[PDB]
């Protein structure tokens, strides 16, 4: 039973989803669900933001990693462990990381449209949860992030 | 290596955009 884990796997698979399919879902969210749906149009909102003036940057990567397939995501978890490798950890950093998942996303949905999210979204989740577990209760999770990112 | 600039870039674009909501 690992709540965060469940609740942040949902939000970013969700949207990785959205934004490979280019349709939302119509189910509603597990529990929380209000958290989660904040954290899920935030992530719209910034992370659509963040694929702006970097989608050239970002086909450069796809292409350096040369991602063949669904299930090709060791070279992506590694690079996301190397970028926190210097110790520093903030919510711009994670966006971009997810933002960067949505665009592999799509990428391997054009070359395959039988193509499932959910390995990326797991490895993902993965490297956030598990490596930045305590960091991200302390911030009581989610809420971190809809707050940092919060406009009027 | 390609694994290493892909850190680099995603690095800078991450600090970036955390600097840019403060
Ligand atoms: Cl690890
Ligand atoms: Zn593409
Ligand atoms: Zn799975
Ligand atoms: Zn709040
Ligand atoms: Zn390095
Ligand atoms: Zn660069």
């Amino acid at each position: 039973s690992d709540e965060l884990y469940r609740q942040s796997l949902e939000i970013i698979s969700r949207y990785l989803r959205e934004q490979a399919t280019g349709a939302k879902d119509t189910k509603p969210m597990g529990r929380s669900g209000a958290t989660s749906r904040k954290a899920l149009e935030t992530l719209r909102r910034v992370g659509d933001g963040v694929q702006r003036n970097h989608e050239t940057a970002f086909q450069g990567m796809l292409r350096k990693l040369d991602i063949k397939n669904e299930d090709d995501v060791k070279s992506l978890s590694r690079v996301m462990i190397h970028v926190f490798s210097d110790g520093v950890t903030n919510w711009g950093r994670i966006v971009t990381l997810i933002s960067f998942g949505a665009f592999v996303a799509k990428h391997l949905k054009t070359i395959n449209q039988e193509s499932c999210i959910e390995p990326l979204a797991e490895s993902i989740t993965d490297v956030l949860v598990r490596t930045k577990r305590d960091w991200l209760v302390k911030q009581r999770g989610w809420d971190g992030f809809v707050e940092f990112f919060h406009v009027e | 290596r390609p694994e290493i600039w892909a850190a680099q870039e995603l690095r800078r674009i991450g600090d970036e955009f955390n600097a840019y909501y403060r």
